[PDB]
């Protein structure tokens, strides 16, 4: 939940 | 307690164990089914745990969603160790080691090996990880034989759909270490270009124009868009696909909840791409 799909 | 080695990290935990909690590292999950460790703390999958891990969630207690821990619960286990995962934003991380030692596994697939092995050490089961990754490394051997040398060179790409959303991936991230790397088949600039999970336009796929496509679609990871693959593939765009036109499509080959940097990932992926790039089960 940011690997970034965020 | 005994000092772990992980990823140029080290970690002090009580081992052998089976006070393990796993929360986000669905790859985690992956390795415990193929290792045969059942946790104390597992990962819900809208609320339940999937057909594929209810023999190693049969002593488990949720632990959350796997973005969303429930510290409390996991506070309530007392585990030895929780494995967490790498693509947690970093104050979740943080939040999560007040419920005890916590070690981040990597979502990078090239480390499918170290992760294996980590949950290995952690349960007294180092050797049958090494016969899981001796038997994986022989059946790619056999494997590649196998696949003929135009579909070697074709153009393939692995997409998942999120949120009704087209999603590419690193060339060492997903499925894509063992589709590119493994199976040697040359990753598209696309994916070569990606730094992370990575949102691509229907618009930019028919310029890329692949030859293959293997699409990943969860029900779980598009409530809010459940019609998604359906309205994809009744699109003008989509249509005119070189993969789409060619029957190339191939939807969820590997269950759509799989990790792809995992033992039990890769075993399946590599079986799943010989079957569809030869288009004969005997592959
Ligand atoms: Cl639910
Ligand atoms: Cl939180
Ligand atoms: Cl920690
Ligand atoms: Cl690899
Ligand atoms: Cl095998
Ligand atoms: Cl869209
Ligand atoms: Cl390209
Ligand atoms: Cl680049
Ligand atoms: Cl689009
Ligand atoms: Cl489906
Ligand atoms: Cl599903
Ligand atoms: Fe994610």
């Amino acid at each position: 939940g940011t690997g970034t799909g965020t | 307690k005994k000092k772990i080695e992980y990823l140029d990290k080290t970690y002090e935990v009580t081992v052998p164990t089976d006070k393990i909690a796993i929360t986000g590292s669905v790859e985690s999950m992956e390795d415990a089914k193929l290792l045969d460790v059942h946790p104390q703390g597992a990962i819900s999958f809208s609320g339940k745990f999937p057909d594929m891990f209810k023999d190693i969630t049969d002593k488990a207690e949720p632990t959350g969603e796997k973005m969303e821990p429930n510290i409390e619960k996991i506070l309530e286990m007392k585990p030895d160790v929780i494995l967490a995962s790498t693509k947690f934003p970093e104050k979740t991380l943080q939040k999560i080691s007040t419920a005890g030692t916590t070690i981040p596994v990597s979502h990078i697939s090239s480390n499918w090996k170290e992760n294996m092995m980590l949950l290995a050490q952690l349960t007294g089961k180092e050797k049958k990880a090494k016969k899981i990754i001796a038997d994986y490394e022989q059946d790619l051997k056999e494997t590649k034989t196998k696949i003929n040398d135009k579909a070697k060179d074709s153009k393939a790409l692995v997409i998942r759909i999120r949120q009704g959303n087209i999603y590419i991936y690193p060339e060492q991230v997903y499925f894509n270490s063992t589709l590119y790397g493994d199976l040697g088949l040359k990753a598209p600039n696309e994916v070569k270009a990606a730094k992370a999970q990575e949102l691509i336009s229907l618009e930019k796929l028919s310029e890329m124009n692949p030859d293959h496509i293997f699409v990943q679609f969860s029900d779980d990871e598009n409530a809010d868009k459940p019609d998604a693959l359906k309205d994809l593939e009744k699109n003008p765009i989509w249509k005119s696909l070189k993969a789409v036109k060619e029957d190339h499509v191939y939807v969820n080959s590997v269950d759509p909840l799989a990790q792809g940097g995992t033992a039990w990932s890769k075993v399946r992926f590599l079986k799943a791409a010989a079957e569809k790039l030869t288009q004969n089960k005997l592959a």
